[PDB]
């Protein structure tokens, strides 16, 4: 409708992009605390156990 | 005289009628600007107000 003008709305929408590259990198950091395999074979034992 | 001068405050009263119906038209772009952008959230009630009164 051209009441708020594009830079206004620029501005914003570079505020949700660095949001939501916070929220990634939050989200990958809570991707870890949940450590995956790498890649798929047979795997040894713990070397540490349930609670170190 | 006096009809010259009534003549010339007629010209002057149409065309500062004239100004004030182009600020009357400004103006209700102004509300219907701001009603737009009340109902999504931008603005509260007391912008709306402002431009209304």
């Amino acid at each position: 409708d051209q009441a708020v003008s594009k830079q206004q709305y620029a501005d914003a929408n570079a505020a949700y992009l660095q949001s939501k590259a916070a929220v990634e990198q939050a989200r990958i950091n809570l991707r870890y605390t949940k450590v995956l395999s790498p890649i798929s074979g047979r795997i040894g034992r713990s070397a540490v156990t349930e609670g170190a | 005289a006096s009809v010259a001068t009534a003549y010339l405050t007629l010209k002057a009263d149409q065309a500062q009628l004239q100004l004030t119906k182009d600020t009357l038209g400004t103006y209700q772009k102004s509300f219907d600007l701001t009603q737009r952008s009340y109902d999504v959230g931008v603005a509260s009630a007391l912008d709306l107000r402002q431009a209304q009164t």
